């Protein structure tokens, strides 16, 4: 909608705070799953004797 | 008047709760610098990759 679109305007930047938080919340996601999995440098392979 | 007291209170309550959430962060990190200095440099941890 414009006129809410307008009127969004009027209230400074509480859209631009929320967005930045949540995009340093998937942000953070991303560095939560890369410490916890990625802490090895490079991927082995198991042999096929078991 | 009362618009802007409202907007102005809800833009510093804001403020003060993300700074809260912030200082909770940089607290849980003194708290891990506290560790990392008591293990660290006031010992010698055996903790892997700490």
């Amino acid at each position: 909608s414009t006129e809410c679109s307008n009127l969004l305007l009027q209230y400074g930047s509480f859209c631009t705070q929320l967005k930045r938080a949540l995009t340093g919340i998937a942000v953070e996601q991303d560095k939560n799953t890369q410490e916890v999995f990625a802490q090895v440098k490079q991927i082995y392979k198991t042999p096929p004797i078991k | 008047i009362d618009r802007l007291i409202t907007g102005r209170l809800q833009s510093l309550q804001t403020y003060v709760t993300q700074q809260l959430i912030r200082a909770a962060e940089i607290r849980a990190s003194a708290n891990l610098a506290a560790t990392k200095m008591s293990e660290c440099v006031l010992g010698q941890s055996k903790r892997v990759d700490f």
